[PDB]
């Protein structure tokens, strides 16, 4: 003749995170950037022999 | 971080 209880009492837990985070950065750009490709020499002939 | 801050305080209430 014997019931249960409605619900179980259970344990509580209480939880504790912790998240850290650091970034740290350097960026540098220095000199002189002189250009690579240039024209060269041109030689042309041109004759009418008739 | 500056002493008189909240943010500092902020950070001091953190990792209990």
């Amino acid at each position: 003749l014997a019931t249960p209880s409605p619900f179980d009492m259970e344990k509580m837990v209480w939880l504790d995170v912790n998240i850290l985070e650091i970034r740290k950065s350097v960026l540098e750009n220095f000199g002189v950037d002189w250009s690579k490709q240039i024209p060269g020499p041109f030689a042309a002939f041109g004759k009418d022999f008739v | 971080l500056p002493k008189g801050s909240t943010t500092r305080d902020a950070v001091d209430r953190t990792l209990g």
